[PDB]
């Protein structure tokens, strides 16, 4: 990657798979040497490892390698050294799961454990921002509202509270994309959708201007283009 | 002495032919007796 | 230590949870009983009702409040008594009867005095003819019912089987039944003492239904609180668990701790 990078100026996408199976590995390849294994069970060369990994992940003037790494834990357990020192280097964070993959939803990214330190009020424009805090406000004010209407009886909605439930639930929908590998996990094959795009649907959705729509044309589709034709359908 | 104390007793007296359901021979008997005050201290319950 | 008294204070949230569970289980069959009776009630009700809208509804107050004597209803107890006390501001010395153990624990404190006469055995003997019958007849010796120009009953009312509103109704006096055009919009010679017969059944009618109704509003919320006690002790259970966890993973890593230092020797 950083060949491509420095000498040719590319921009590339560095994946990883696990990031806890290199963990493991080093555990191991400190012990041979001679090293005791203490980070609760795991190498004591820890820091540097991931420092050497994570620091030549960089912007130069010419390119700039990326990384998309993948980060799972050692069955869910986050007090241990190792967690926590993968969290500290990541720019961001997108957490991905399998709750999520279930009910029909992909990307399975759950926007509430979406997150980014890079999701500041100067970095991506005031506009980008309070667009992004509008569209997290609704779900989670969406999921405490529907704790209480529970108890104290069946649909007990307002209307000033179901205004909460049709944009909340319009919004759930609205995330999905279909991708040709994940073809089979739809139904439907795949799409394409770009940044602008992923704009351009927020900004009308809280404008209710996609509150005119119900909330199974949002579903299989991403996009502002891509959900004319889905508007369209749904009314002819 | 109400008018449906009056009556209840009518209802009651007559369950002493048995031809009916268990609800009914029920609600003519409770078993609760009523807790008497004083305008604090509770002068002694005597059966309802 | 640590480990056992996170681990036996969560025995104690998971025994709760158990008797939770199984105490709203049966709520739920009470339930069913309570709005049966609430039916037949409500409807032998509502053909007095017809008789006192075209009477014109019209006009010391007694107070009446309705709870069982078993606990663990929620805030039932002390909702349905927050509203007798405001209505205590309307005359302080206004005497409340109070059916059931529960509603007259919070009216006792606020005035003792006003304690006059209280029913025991309504959590036994679900509401039903012979209970109110009675009570509407020692009402009128005891209490000076009959005398009075106010009487108001205080109730759970259950809009619906999931929900309950705190509600108010009058206990149509004999004082409205003359004074209302109904001996001259309703007919009798001097055959029968008419106000004194009504009254005195509809004493019983009304008050069999607001006993019902609020034996449905509160199981009904009972039901609700021991589902939201047994949803508490949930977050107890995960909670404490993940606290007992990583002191067990802390116990291991010493105990690794040893190894290594061990292994150094």
């Amino acid at each position: 990657a950083e060949y491509f990078r420095d000498e040719e100026g590319q921009d590339v996408l560095l994946f990883i798979d696990n990031i806890f199976r290199f963990t493991q590995a080093g555990s191991e390849v400190s012990a041979l040497l001679g090293r005791i294994p203490s980070a609760v069970g795991y190498q004591p060369t820890l820091a540097t490892d991931m420092g050497l990994l994570q620091e030549r992940i960089t912007t130069t003037k010419k390119g700039s390698v990326t990384s998309v790494q993948a980060v799972y834990v050692p069955a869910d357990d986050l007090t241990d050294p190792a967690p926590a020192t993968t969290f500290a280097h990541l720019d961001a964070t997108t957490v991905l799961s399998r709750g999520i993959s279930e009910l029909g939803i992909y990307p399975a990214v759950d926007p509430l454990d979406s997150k980014s330190r890079l999701l500041d009020a100067a970095v991506v424009g005031q506009e980008h921002y309070d667009v992004a805090s509008k569209v997290q406000e609704t779900l989670q004010t969406y999921k405490s509202l529907q704790d209480i209407i529970a108890i104290l009886g069946m649909d007990e909605l307002s209307e000033q509270d179901k205004l909460t439930v049709e944009r909340a639930r319009k919004i759930q929908r609205f995330l999905s994309q279909p991708f040709a590998v994940a073809e089979v996990f739809t139904g439907i094959p795949g799409k394409l959708v770009r940044l602008k795009d992923t704009v351009a649907s927020f900004k009308a959705v809280l404008e209710g201007k996609y509150d005119n729509i119900p909330e199974h044309a949002f579903y299989m589709v991403g996009g502002i283009e891509d959900v004319v034709a889905k508007a369209e359908k749904l009314a002819a | 002495i109400s008018y449906a104390a009056y009556l209840n007793v009518a209802a009651q007296a007559i369950r002493s032919t048995e031809l009916q359901t268990a609800s009914v021979l029920n609600r003519s008997q409770t078993d609760a007796f009523y807790t008497q005050y004083k305008n604090a201290s509770e002068p002694t319950p005597i059966t309802k | 230590a640590t480990l056992k008294e996170v681990e036996m204070r969560l025995k104690s949230i998971k025994n709760i949870e158990k008797i939770t569970k199984t105490m709203k289980i049966v709520a739920s069959t009470r339930l069913s009983k309570a709005e049966k009776a609430k039916i037949s009630a409500k409807k032998m009700d509502e053909a007095e009702q017809l008789f006192y809208k075209n009477a014109e509804t019209k006009n010391k107050e007694l107070i009446v409040a309705i709870t069982s004597d078993k606990g663990l209803c929620g805030s039932i107890h002390s909702q349905l008594a927050k509203a007798v006390r405001r209505h205590l501001n309307d005359q302080p010395n206004a005497d409340i009867v109070t059916i059931g153990d529960k509603i007259k624990m919070q009216l006792l404190r606020t005035h003792p005095n006003n304690i006059k006469l209280s029913i025991n055995g309504i959590g036994k003997d679900a509401p039903t003819f012979q209970e109110s019958a009675l009570i509407a007849d020692k009402l009128l010796s005891v209490m000076k019912a009959g005398t009075y120009p106010k009487i108001s009953i205080f109730y759970n009312d259950p809009v619906s089987s999931l929900s309950f509103e705190p509600s108010e109704k009058p206990i149509f006096n004999a004082k409205t039944i003359e004074q209302s055009p109904s001996f001259g919009k309703f007919e009798i010679d001097t055959d029968a003492n008419v106000p004194r017969d009504l009254f005195e059944y509809t004493l019983a009618n009304q008050m069999l239904t607001a006993m019902a109704q609020g034996y449905a509003a509160e199981i009904s919320a009972r039901r609700n609180a021991m589902d939201n006690a047994s949803k508490n002790a949930g977050d107890m259970i995960n909670r404490y668990s993940i606290l007992y966890n990583r002191t067990r993973q802390a116990v291991i890593t010493n105990e690794l701790v040893d190894i290594i230092t061990g292994a150094s020797s």
